[PDB]
RNA sequence: CCCAACUGCAGACCGUACUCAUCACCGCAUCAGGUCCCCAAGCAUAGAAUGCUCUGGUACAUAGAGAAAGGUACACUCAGGGAAGUCGGCAAAAUAGAUGCGUAAGUUCGCAAGAAGCAUUGGCUCUGAGGGCAAAAAUUGCCAACUCAGAACUGCUUACGGCGGGGAAUCCAACUGUAUAAUUAAAACAUAGGUUUGU
RNA sequence: GUGGUAAUGCGAACACUUGCCAGGUAACAAAUCAAUCCUCCCACGGUGAGCUUUCUUUUCACCAUAAUCCACCUUGGGCCUUUUUACCGCGUUGUUCGGAGCGGGGGCUCAAGAUUGAAAAAUGCAGCUCUGUACUGUCAUUGUGAGUUCUGCGCAUUAAAGCAAAAACCUGGGGUGU
RNA sequence: CACGAGUUGUUCGGAAACUGAGCACAACGUUAUAUCGUUUUGUUAGGAAAGUGAAGGUGUGUCGCCAUAACUGAAAAGGGGCAACAGAGAACCUGGGAUUAUAUUCCAAAAAGAAAUUGCAUGUGGGA
RNA sequence: CGGGGAAACCCAGGUGGAGGCCUGUAGCGAUGCUGACGUGCAAAUCGCUCGUAUGAUUUGGGUAUCGGAGCGAAAGACUCA
């Protein structure tokens, strides 16, 4: 047969990103001397859209540590920040929405997002138009922060990971159906080539495990195994269950 | 322009 | 005079996507196109520039806020929770 | 081109070392003395014809005088 | 050189002359909609520039007071008035009102 | 069109040299065999593409 | 050494012809195929439609003679009947512009709809209405551009070009889209929506 | 350096500054409406040509002004001062604006123009003369309608679409100098 | 077909001299094999890739500080390049009787002329 | 801007210029005549008819992905007849 598109996107090629209008990666600052000792008074310049993200950013800008000179941050905007805004990070920043604080600062129960898995990784968690996490509980022995993710998991992270306070701006997005193919078009026009969608059962048995016969059928149980190699994993990928779920939505994930 | 013109005025 | 019924912003489609996807979109496009009032010079003049970015025609100020709307209530609640828990 | 006002600033033009040439020029209406010098050509307007007369004389000798006249092709190839 | 050919427009210009008087043009000439050939558009941006004009001239005249321009500018602007006339005689009505009641 | 680079033109310029006929005195040598150019080139029958 | 008004001297390299196509490029060719960009007149008309014209260009396409049959046509017409033809109304015919009335079932209330239908169109001579600018100015003078109505008289051989036939239903696919370059454009693919799976 | 309440003005030490910083220009956007150069048309006159049984004060052609500068009346924005009990008022064809300062008076400034001149007639184009690529002398029409994307015009379009970047250059902040 | 001719630039297009989608020299790593991989998400390479020079000291000349040569350096993270003849950028535009063929490219003193721009210098006028 | 209504709101006349909206050029395609041609103008063209024609539109130049591989709104289509 011939390589199947799941597998042809991993070369790269016409399926990379659409990056060129993008204002590059989203980051908080990076985690000095001044943040883990007392903080930095950072000024909302101006709240931009960045093609191909949901959740609006913002251009923070901090005097440099040790030069003359300004820094400028881009940063994942949360709800309600607005330009001119006071945007404190580091120890011993306030809580409030828009301030970057540790998370052991940060109080039980504070809805939090741009969270750092790990302390210093300048927020990799919560960063998607509307998501948050929720601050579950401290242990102190340990010195890890238990936090609850966007997807239901619960996970520990070090207490020196670093958070901000409030939701990520942009949320509700996925409540207005789209109407129009156009309409996918341009959302897809900014994020890569991954529409439109052909089903396997369209193609033919020389490039899909699903092509092929007198009906359009998969004429085997789409679920497959974890194990299946590249070109045969396709379909429902080692999948627990099917059907319509029929109860408590389970969480997803592994354990 | 400002008065339409008459076919019988053009005698003069 | 009125000059549709029932739809209305949504009768630019014509007949073409269905009443109850129409009817869905209707609300949250009416919103995202109104103007919304400004906490900060107490003006029903913000308006949204591209999803998630609100700039108010009367003091120039831009807020990132919901993507129809300007705040929405998961925000208005975590504002209250995070103003207690810095009270307590 | 320059316009020059006063006859002082047209006798200053014309003393300079890089006037090449002055070009009298006789409008049915007035008389203009156009001074080519380096970079720009100034052009002084007499509107008095008897004015303009006595301004055309007086004019340092060493400078050349152009009369301007219409010149035909076959004046000039 | 010879002269240019002849491009004659004395059948155009006395066809001009029979149009201007209002010849050949009726319901059978018409091929265009009435929207193309004089767009509604176009005849109420004259006759509301009409009206905001002679709105403008008669305060600057003082013949109506700042009230009754803007009543009358937002009755222009809803419709109200066909054309100058109509406008004017809107005004002599409202100026005798006015007079009686003073 | 217009543009074309000097070594281009170059190359140009020694094929339109080389299209040339033999000199006639070359068929009057002893020993000669060469009648035509045979290598003449004609623009609208073979394309050189410089 | 700095400046700003002059002045003196000097300002190097490559391209530059022609073509850009019913003959200069690709297609074995001076091949009715293909090939990007700029400038774009008058009249009719809604007009970059279509038809004709001044400027510019061209008369280059093998021609002459010339009512055989049979052909092709980016050519017509045919009395009476009117789909009886044929697998099948294929092909042709038919409808047409503008304006005023009028317009059904069904419907996601947006449509259906130009639904369907019924009327009027010329020429000429007039009459109203629609403005700009100056000095109860609710007045006086000048002046431009087009139209839209109404009226009388007088005509049609219904007479350039361009320009929907319509209706009652059934089966598919929601729709706009895409798609077997060179026999398949579809009910196929895509598509908003919907649901799963992994993380 | 220096004027003006201010908007902001002033050019022969108002010298330098990428040591270093911070901003701008480069730089990007719909439709509607109004449009510039320019094109076409009409009116008005000149010059030539055409037609002329008859008619047509007629038909046709032409009537041009490059860059670069000098001085400085409209249109549309931004702003300043004053009056501000301004809340109804101003304004667009149009979906709006105002004590976070509408409207009125007077100004500052920007953009697009108009106008005065230098260039420039010495040029160009038509005839015409008469005495050879000759030569003298004449003309050499200034007002409107329809188009026209230059422009007004952007934190500027549908938008889960929000419309490249750099060199180069311009200002300022500090500083040097004075 | 043969012969003889024709393409003229400080300002036009390109390059000199911009970045873009991108490429891939170096560097490193891999490969029996470099003819392989990485090389713009501010950006090479375990990676010491800056040869520049703020202020100082010394000396020359310029003045009453400035420029010039040397010794000690403040500061400057992230090697070298290519990739647009429609993006950025870009100081010339009319007349000609100036051709057989080129011209915003030719025209010579009345340049038919009118400009705009660089670089370097000399005087003039002012400051160091 | 009017007209109703106690209110909620409703009814009419304008303005405005939305839409993967319609008729139609150019453009981009290719339905039917199973027309022409079928040793052709042409190794796929011609004529009329026809689809769409503000959009998931068309197009120039640069770039990137290929041989058991690439690319594919999927026809085993296309990858120099
Ligand atoms: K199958
Ligand atoms: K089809
Ligand atoms: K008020
Ligand atoms: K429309
Ligand atoms: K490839
Ligand atoms: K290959
Ligand atoms: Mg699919
Ligand atoms: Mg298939
Ligand atoms: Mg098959
Ligand atoms: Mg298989
Ligand atoms: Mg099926
Ligand atoms: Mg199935
Ligand atoms: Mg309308
Ligand atoms: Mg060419
Ligand atoms: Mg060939
Ligand atoms: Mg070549
Ligand atoms: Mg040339
Ligand atoms: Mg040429
Ligand atoms: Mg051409
Ligand atoms: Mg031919
Ligand atoms: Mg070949
Ligand atoms: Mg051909
Ligand atoms: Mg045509
Ligand atoms: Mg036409
Ligand atoms: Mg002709
Ligand atoms: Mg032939
Ligand atoms: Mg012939
Ligand atoms: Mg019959
Ligand atoms: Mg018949
Ligand atoms: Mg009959
Ligand atoms: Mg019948
Ligand atoms: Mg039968
Ligand atoms: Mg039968
Ligand atoms: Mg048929
Ligand atoms: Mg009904
Ligand atoms: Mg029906
Ligand atoms: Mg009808
Ligand atoms: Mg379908
Ligand atoms: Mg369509
Ligand atoms: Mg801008
Ligand atoms: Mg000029
Ligand atoms: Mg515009
Ligand atoms: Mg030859
Ligand atoms: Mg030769
Ligand atoms: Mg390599
Ligand atoms: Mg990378
Ligand atoms: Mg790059
Ligand atoms: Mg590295
Ligand atoms: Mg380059
Ligand atoms: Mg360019
Ligand atoms: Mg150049
Ligand atoms: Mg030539
Ligand atoms: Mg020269
Ligand atoms: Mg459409
Ligand atoms: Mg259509
Ligand atoms: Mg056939
Ligand atoms: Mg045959
Ligand atoms: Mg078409
Ligand atoms: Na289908
Ligand atoms: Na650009």
């Amino acid at each position: 047969g011939k390589t199947v598109l799941s597998c042809r996107k991993g070369n790269g090629s016409v399926y990379q990103v659409h990056g060129h209008k993008r204002l590059g990666p989203a980051k908080l600052r990076i985690l000095d001397y001044a943040e883990r000792h007392g903080y930095m008074r950072g000024v909302v310049k101006s709240i931009e859209h960045e093609a191909g993200r949901g959740a609006a950013l913002a251009r923070v800008e901090f005097r440099h540590p040790y030069k003359f000179r300004r820094v400028k941050e881009l940063m994942v905007a949360p709800e309600g920040m607005f330009t001119g805004q006071s945007v404190f990070c580091g120890q011993k920043a306030p809580l409030a929405i828009g301030n970057v604080l540790p998370l052991g600062q940060i109080t039980e129960g504070c809805i939090v997002c741009n969270v750092e898995a790990k302390p210093g990784d300048r927020g990799t968690l919560a960063r998607a138009s509307g998501d948050y996490c929720i601050i579950i509980s401290h242990n102190h022995e340990t010195g890890r922060t238990r936090l609850k993710l966007p997807s239901g998991q619960k996970k520990s992270v070090p207490s020196t990971s670093r958070a901000m306070i409030g939701i990520i701006s942009g949320g509700g997005r996925i409540e207005k159906p789209v109407l129009k193919a156009g309409n996918s078009f341009y959302r897809f026009r900014g994020k890569r080539n991954c529409w439109p969608k052909v089903r396997g059962v369209a193609r033919n048995p020389v490039e899909h495990p699903h092509g092929g016969g007198n009906h359009q059928h998969i004429g085997h149980p789409s679920t497959v195994s974890r194990h299946s190699p590249p070109g045969q994993k396709v379909g429902l990928i080692a999948a627990r269950r099917t059907g319509r779920i029929r109860g408590g939505k389970a969480v997803k994930g592994a354990w | 322009v400002a008065v339409r013109a008459k076919v019988g005025s053009r005698s003069y | 005079a009125k000059r549709t019924v029932k739809m209305g912003v949504m009768g630019r489609y014509g007949t073409r996507y269905g009443a109850n996807p129409r009817k869905r979109a209707k609300k949250l496009e009416v919103s995202q196109h109104a103007k919304h009032f400004c906490s900060f010079c107490g003006k029903f003049a913000f308006r949204r520039k591209a999803v998630g970015i609100w700039r108010c025609d009367g003091c120039s100020k831009t807020v990132a806020g919901g993507a129809y709307t300007l705040s929405t209530p998961n925000n208005s609640t975590v504002r209250s929770t995070v103003r207690r828990l810095r009270e307590l | 081109p320059r316009e020059i006002k006063t006859l002082k600033e047209f006798l200053a033009i014309c003393s300079r070392k890089d006037a090449r040439c002055v070009k009298v020029k006789h409008n049915p209406s007035a008389t203009k003395f156009k001074v080519r010098c380096s970079r720009y050509l100034y052009t002084l307007v007499v509107n008095d014809k008897k004015k303009a007369d006595k301004i055309e004389r007086s004019i340092h000798p060493s400078v050349k005088k152009i009369a301007v006249t219409a010149r035909s092709h076959a004046k000039t190839n | 050189r010879k002269p240019v050919k002849v491009h004659s427009r004395a059948r155009w210009r006395k066809m001009k002359e029979a149009k201007d008087m209002g010849r050949h043009n009726g319901v059978g000439r018409r091929e265009g909609s009435r929207e193309a050939r004089m767009p509604s558009k176009e005849l109420w941006m004259r006759r509301l520039r009409i009206l905001r004009r002679l709105l403008r001239k008669y305060r600057a005249d003082k013949k109506i007071d700042r009230h009754v321009y803007r009543d009358l500018y937002m009755r222009a602007k809803g419709n109200v008035f066909r054309n100058k006339r109509n406008l004017v005689e809107h005004i002599h009505k409202i100026k005798n009102e006015k007079k009686k009641e003073r | 069109g217009r543009f074309k680079p000097l070594a281009v033109k170059k190359k140009y310029a020694k094929k339109m040299n080389q299209n040339k006929p033999v000199p006639y005195w070359i068929r009057l040598r002893t020993g000669n065999r060469i009648k035509w150019n045979e290598k003449r080139r004609h623009w609208r029958r073979t394309k050189l593409n410089y």
